């Protein structure tokens, strides 16, 4: 749902 | 050259479409007011990262040493790192491994 | 506050989006920023961009 853009973070679970 | 203002999403893609790797450019987000976006023509796919940028030209100053109400600097911010402006931002993406390989030069020449 | 605000300090503008304003002055804020950092003030002189902290609603 909350996927408006890519957003470079590279974390996740 | 790299600072594209009022660049429509469909336009960016139509420009980067079929463009060799290394081509990148900044553009104002559509569903994000006062927000920039990093465009990069990947391997047959143009990616677009969301970036934040101050609204007005004037830089907002800080409040007195006392408790600052709604403290929100106008500095640049992107992901887990901040920057002074777009120039520095673009440089980062070119020096970092965000998308496929590193950036080379802006869509312009 | 329909459009009644006041500056706590003296702000200076270089003609840009900002507007040179003094401290303790009352301005009409009819514009805000997406992040809430800037504040668009307006007075008899015209409109101007004033910080979100340097300005504050009038005494109500």
């Amino acid at each position: 749902e909350p996927g408006p853009y890519a957003q470079p973070s590279v974390n996740t679970k | 050259s790299w600072y594209w203002g009022r660049l429509s999403r469909q336009e960016a893609v139509a420009l980067l479409q079929g463009q060799r790797h290394g081509v990148f450019l900044v553009r104002d987000s559509s569903t994000s007011p006062g927000d920039y976006v990093l465009s990069v023509s990947e391997n047959s796919r143009v990616s677009h990262y969301i970036i934040n940028s101050s609204g007005p030209r004037p830089p907002v100053p800080p409040s007195p040493a006392q408790p600052p109400p709604g403290v929100s600097p106008s500095r640049l911010r992107i992901g887990d790192q901040e920057f002074d402006s777009l120039p520095a931002l673009l440089e980062f993406y070119k020096i970092h491994y965000l998308d496929t390989t590193t950036l080379i030069e802006p869509v312009s020449r | 506050d329909p459009n009644l605000f006041v500056a706590l300090y003296d702000f200076v503008a270089s003609g840009d989006n900002t507007l040179s304003i003094t401290k303790g002055e009352k301005l009409r804020v009819l514009g805000y920023n997406h992040n809430g950092e800037w504040c668009e003030a307006q007075t008899k002189n015209g409109q101007g961009w004033v910080p979100s902290n340097y300005i504050t609603p009038v005494n109500s």
